[PDB]
């Protein structure tokens, strides 16, 4: 269990990392992190009552 | 920059009808300029005569 525990830590992390890089690539993609963060607020906001 | 379209779908992430009005809102920005620089004019000591 500890060594389990040791590694799920390492793990999960590099996990993350692909994960924030893949958001990044979509923001290259769509264009300005600018742009799509706007995006992300108007579905932010269509998503709660806003 | 260039695109190389006759009619660009997304270029820096941008759609189609965002491209339109972009020009559009460059028409407006060069007509408004002009329109400012041309009442500067009509205040200009120049035109008093």
């Amino acid at each position: 269990w500890a060594q389990g525990r040791e590694h799920v830590v390492g793990v999960l992390q590099a996990e993350l990392e692909q994960c924030q890089a893949a958001m990044k690539a979509l923001e290259n993609s769509v264009g300005g992190r600018k742009k799509l963060k706007e995006v992300m607020s108007f579905v932010d906001k269509a998503r709660k009552g806003e | 920059i260039i695109v190389e379209g006759d009619h660009p779908s997304g270029a820096g992430g941008f759609s189609a009808a965002l491209l339109a009005r972009g020009r559009e809102a460059v028409f407006l920005r060069d007509r408004a300029d002009i329109l400012s620089l041309r009442i500067q004019a009509a205040k200009s000591r120049q035109c008093k005569t």
